[PDB]
């Protein structure tokens, strides 16, 4: 699995740029894309999503009539169209896949990223920003939601990501308590609706990182600013 | 010459057989629950209808988290079923179309499903692209898969219209055991709860109960007058009723030996597609030729109920491993979830 | 309404899947199916030749239609198990080798296979092209051998007209719903080019009764 | 010049008439309906075409009474408007109907291979709802036109399409002719030409396909090329009297017969339009009940 | 011929050598399943329409 | 009215 942005570079304010991720190894059609940025010092902020088929497409307020999300499925190909281009559009931008059906994970694969330089929403909030830790301690890192995130179908729709430090970001936990595919049992996720916690059983070097709450409930989907580990 | 005394033998050992069931039945089902009480009458609503498949559903297999499902038709596909919200969760496309048995793993992972093609065909549906692809061709019955049912992510016991069962190795893809002495057509499969054993149905109107890691025959239980298209285990393991064409099921005893209750009435002719008990063993549940699913009291052999509400015949049947609900697939291109 | 993003995008997912699930139907819906069965060493594989170990499909197109055929030899298990399978196929194609009668006799073999295939209740509707094969060898044959040996109330000709017409009168005898199946018979060689456009006429002809059938014509 | 009068009769058998297809009508497609929807193509035709014959004749004894009366409404314009506008909507979704079936016989039959798409794309549901439609539209000068009124030359109330809603009284004929024109095109003239053709076609094949010598195949022959007939010769007899008679009296306003002539036709035209109401009451038996499959449905169900 | 019957008798054999209990006693064992189990039994024992997942 | 015909019966023209 392989997602590859490319169209990045610097701009001048009011320009246009398209941005444009290939996909490679997986059935490209069936998963819906998503774009999520990151400013240079900032967390993760949501863009756009096009379903799968592309029968379906949202964008977050600040880029909407601006930004157009367009899919090219026999090319494998997610484009972002940006027109009127702001200083506040300066952002590594990221492409995601996400498929949708009972069980599945969504948000589970992150492109590597492409650089723009420019020259009733649910709050999610992670009180703590930064936590010093110690190798082969447990640790926990709290997120509370504005709005209760457990649904009447029975899920609670919080995700949980970790940033390393010079990559591109990373599922944990999807619906508050699954593991994700890949991820060791020292991660566990727990919480009530409007509270959630991440808790890290021994922690390893490879641990230290920015994490990230996200909340699925409702659209625009909304991040946290994020928790960083320091060893 | 001694061909013989080998028939002599033979006959004198069924004789002998025959003689040791007759002294243990000392006091029939029928006389001992007599008066526990009747379980009055048995109402049952459609609460889903599932559409989507095109042709005659031949095969249904519930998950074990008894929210999805797998079924098989004849339309080349295997459709995998959010049976809460009807959502269609996965659409297989099979090589061949004339499937006849599909089987869901109990770990959720895997689907398998075969038929006239003499194939058990492994489906692995958590993939890191996303899609539903073959990871197993198992490949050596001589007659078509009539039933499969996961042991384990990596076996599988078949039996094949060649009169054999088979335990697979999935990951080499080869037979570990091979399962010989019926003298027909295999139509069915159940594995114990404990799946240590697993009992067949055989068109010779015979079933057989197997030891799996053994690969011997240990009994042989007769008394059905026509072929046995399903069978079913009771809920502990000790029991499991039969469905055959003769239009009865008839409940057997493993540790008596024997067949303890006949399920029937004069007013069914037709014979019987599939067969299930609910999840305290006091339900059994039958499909039929006649279009219908009828409900056995399964301690006193009364009619309790009826399910009705297919327009062709009825072809698969399954209780819920939690026993909330009941799903019926039918030759009418529908699945239907009870309750 | 009422549903969560994520139940709106399954809801998404399973629309897409009904979609093509109905573009699949409507494909296979105008194709042609044909069960193809017939005797020991009767001239199945020469026509399966001429129209290109459980089942084995074949597929070919021919005049912008196209066919499946399904040999269903090697399939050695209780038919009456199986065979409930194929009732909606489009035609059932019957070989028979015409030099068989001559050598339980494989003619009288033939036919009871025929009587039994033809008169089966899953086969009430389904119309049968019956091909007769080694044409050619009858008509060696014929003359150095009458067609007594297998048919001893027969009468007439030693010649391969003759017999030939009244071995296909035998086979269509064995039909009881002649008011609901239809009998279409070719004779044919191992160098008949026309044996395809034989199973096309056929099978525009069978489609043709369906759809007077299913238009209430009736 | 002429007085125009009345067969004395007229008044004391078209309501009985009137009635007597209402009874037939409602029981034929009513039967019709019960089988069909409390139990293969051509179904969807059928239910449409029961439902707008049924709908067709279910209005009628308000037209007996109104004729019983001496044409005098008590009923309201809501009424007339109704009424009348059931009465013309469901005459076109008849005729609709049966062009709609004798087209998808046409791709069925004809050529089936070929027109396998085109009868997925246009027949089927599609071909209900845009008859229906189409039906449902060009019925609507009947519901803003027709009105109670009392000419009080009678204190009598009764329907009558007035024009001056739309025309003054020197330019009223040409509205009379032209929509009495259009309503013969548009709902005889094409639908009998494609129903004519399409049956043609189908019986070309019919008599090539199903070949003489045997005598199953000699039966079916017979059977299928007589009722063939008899659908388009039934369509024509019922509907035929109706429109030729309605376009000579109208055709009389801009010349001059001989008054005879006009009082024949003006007295004939009651008759004409309740044997138009008879097609109503036989299509069951041309289309429905034809096939033995669908009787013996009934049959068993009521036996 | 003789590898078969052989086959025959030596399953017959080892068939008949098991330990068997009186129906009696089969049948009191799945009666008292049956009731050891009626209350966790759903179609059975219909549950209110609030623990019903197919409302 | 116009025509004879308009009232009369059910089938204004």
């Amino acid at each position: 699995v392989q997602l590859v942005e490319s169209g990045g570079g610097l701009v001048q304010p009011g320009g246009s740029r398209k941005l444009s991720c290939s996909a490679s190894g997986f059935a490209f059609s069936s998963f819906g894309m998503h774009w999520v940025r990151q400013a240079p010092e900032k967390g993760l902020e949501w863009v756009a999503y096009i379903s799968s088929g592309s029968g379906t497409i949202y964008y977050a307020d600040t880029v909407k009539g601006r930004f157009t999300i367009s899919r090219d499925d026999p090319k494998n190909t997610l484009f972002l169209q940006m027109t009127s281009l702001r200083s506040e559009d300066t952002a590594m931008y990221y492409c995601v896949r996400s498929i949708y059906y009972y069980g599945s994970s969504p948000f589970d694969f992150w492109g590597q990223g492409t650089t723009l330089t420019v020259s009733s929403d649910i709050v999610m909030t992670q009180a703590t920003s930064s936590v010093p830790v110690t190798p082969g301690e447990s640790v926990s890192i709290s997120c509370r939601s504005s709005k209760s995130l457990l649904h009447s179908n029975g899920n609670t729709y919080l995700y949980w990501f970790l940033q390393r430090p010079g990559q591109s970001p990373q599922l944990l936990i999807y619906r508050m308590s699954n593991l994700a595919s890949g991820v060791p049992d020292r991660f566990s996720g727990s919480g009530s609706g409007t509270a959630f916690t991440l808790t890290i059983s021994r922690l390893e070097a490879e641990d230290v990182g920015v994490y990230y709450c996200m909340q699925h409930l409702e659209y625009p989907l909304t991040f946290g600013a994020g928790t960083k580990l320091e060893l | 010459s001694e061909l013989d005394q080998l028939r002599q033998e033979a006959e004198q050992l069924k004789n002998q057989i025959r003689d040791a069931r007759k002294a243990c039945a000392d006091a029939t089902l029928s006389q001992i629950t007599n008066n526990i009480d009747p379980v009055g009458r048995i109402q049952m609503r459609t609460r889903r209808t599932l559409r989507g498949h095109l042709a005659k559903i031949y095969a249904m297999h519930w998950g074990t988290d008894s929210r999805l499902l797998v079924s098989a038709s004849q339309d080349g596909k295997l459709i995998i079923w959010d049976s809460y919200t009807t959502n269609k969760v996965h659409a297989i496309p099979l090589r061949s179309s004339w499937v006849m048995t599909c089987a869901y793993a109990p770990s959720g992972n895997y689907v398998a499903c075969g038929g006239l093609d003499n194939i058990c065909s492994i489906y692995n549906l958590k993939t890191r692209e996303g899609n539903v692809r073959v990871s197993r061709e198992l490949a050596g019955h001589t007659g078509y898969l009539s039933c499969c049912r996961f042991l384990d992510d990596n076996q599988i016991v078949t039996s094949s219209g060649d009169t054999t069962c088979a335990l697979w190795d999935i990951e080499t893809g080869q037979q570990t055991t091979t399962f010989t002495g019926h003298t027909g057509d295999v139509m069915s499969l159940s594995l114990a709860p404990d799946t240590r054993l697993f009992v067949s149905g055989a068109c010779d109107a015979s079933a057989k109960l197997w030891d799996v890691r053994e690969g011997m025959c240990r009994q042989t239980f007769t008394g059905h007058e026509s072929d046995i298209n399903a069978i079913c285990f009771f809920p502990n393991g000790n029991a499991f009723a039969t469905g055959s064409d003769d239009a009865t099921c008839r409940l057997f005893d493993l540790r008596a030996d024997q067949e303890l209750m006949t399920y029937s009435h004069d007013n069914i002719i037709c014979g019987i597609t599939s067969v299930s008990f609910s999840k305290s063993g006091r339900l059994l549940l039958a499909g039929y030729d006649d279009f219908n699913c009828n409900v056995w009291d399964a301690l006193k052999a009364d009619r309790a109920g009826v399910l009705a509400g297919h327009d062709n015949r009825v072809s698969c049947l399954g209780v819920t491993d939690d026993g909330m609900a009941v799903a019926t697939g039918s030759w009418d291109s529908f699945l239907k979830i009870w309750n | 309404c009422t549903l969560s993003a994520e139940d709106k995008a399954a809801v998404e997912r399973s629309k897409m899947i009904d979609r093509n699930l109905r573009e699949d139907g409507e494909k296979a819906a105008r194709e042609v199916k044909l069960l193809l069965l017939g005797a020991g060493e009767s001239g199945k594989n020469t026509i399966v030749k001429q129209m290109k170990t459980g089942i084995v499909e074949t597929h070919f197109t021919f005049k912008d239609l196209h066919f499946k055929m399904f040999d269903v030899g090697a399939q050695r298990s209780e038919r009456k198990k199986w065979i409930h399978c194929f009732e909606g196929v489009t035609a059932i194609i019957f070989c028979v080798a015409l030099s068989d009668y001559d050598l339980m006799n494989r003619m009288h073999a033939s036919m009871k296979l025929f009587d039994s295939i033809c008169n089966n209740k899953w086969f009430t509707d389904t119309s049968i092209i019956l091909f007769l094969n080694k044409k050619d060898l009858f008509e060696e044959k014929i003359k150095k051998s009458p067609l007594t040996i297998c048919y001893p109330e027969y009468a007439g000709s030693n010649t391969y007209e003759e017999a030939a017409a009244y071995i296909q009168c035998q086979f269509e005898d064995l039909n009881k719903r002649k008011d609901t199946k239809e009998i279409y018979t070719h004779f044919t060689c191992s160098t008949d080019t026309k044996n395809v456009q034989f199973v096309f006429d056929a099978v525009t002809d069978v489609i043709i009764k369906n759809n007077l059938k299913d238009c209430g014509l009736f | 010049e002429c007085e125009y009068t009345d067969w004395k009769s007229s008044g004391a058998l078209i309501p009985a008439i009137y009635m007597l297809v209402f009874l037939l009508g409602t029981t034929g497609n009513g039967l019709v309906l019960w089988t069909v929807f409390r139990s293969r193509s051509a179904d969807i035709f059928i239910a449409s075409l029961a439902v707008a014959d049924l709908t067709f004749v279910v209005t009628l004894p308000l037209w007996a009474t109104y004729t019983y009366r001496d044409y005098d409404w008590p009923f309201g314009t809501f009424f007339c408007k109704l009424s009348s506008y059931l009465i013309f909507v469901n005459m076109y979704a008849s005729v609709f109907c049966l062009t709609g079936l004798s087209f998808d016989r046409y791709l069925a039959i004809v050529r089936p291979v070929a027109n396998a798409r085109l009868r997925l794309r246009v027949s089927g549901a599609v071909a209900t709802a845009v008859l229906w439609v189409l039906a449902a539209l060009l019925a609507m000068p009947v519901m803003v036109l027709r009105t109670t009124g009392d000419l009080e030359n009678t204190t009598k109330v009764q329907c009558y399409m007035d024009y001056s809603m739309v025309a003054t009284v020197s330019s009223e004929w040409a509205w009379e002719v032209g929509l009495g024109v259009s309503s013969t095109t548009v709902g005889f003239v094409v639908p009998f030409t494609i129903m004519l053709t399409c049956y043609f076609f189908i019986a070309q094949t019919i008599a090539g396909h199903f070949r003489k010598e045997r005598i199953e195949g000699l039966r079916k022959r017979r059977r299928l090329l007589s009722i063939i007939v008899v659908l388009v010769v039934t369509f024509a007899l019922c509907w035929m009297p109706y429109h030729l008679v309605k376009t000579l009296y109208m055709l009389g306003s801009l010349l001059h017969w001989p008054c005879d002539f006009d009082l024949f036709l003006m007295n004939i035209f009651p008759y004409c339009t309740c044997i138009s109401y008879v097609n109503s009451c036989l299509n069951p038996f041309l289309y429905a009940f034809f096939d033995p499959r669908f009787r013996q449905a009934c049959t068993s169900m009521l036996c | 011929s003789i590898a078969q019957a052989r086959k025959l008798v030596e399953q017959l054999k080892m068939e008949a050598n098991i330990d068997r209990i009186k129906v009696s006693k089969a049948a009191a064992d799945l009666m008292a399943y049956c009731e050891a189990h009626a209350k966790e039994d759903p179609l059975l024992t219909p549950v209110p329409a609030s623990e019903n997942p197919f409302r | 009215c116009r025509p004879r015909l308009c009232h009369k019966g059910p089938m204004p023209f």
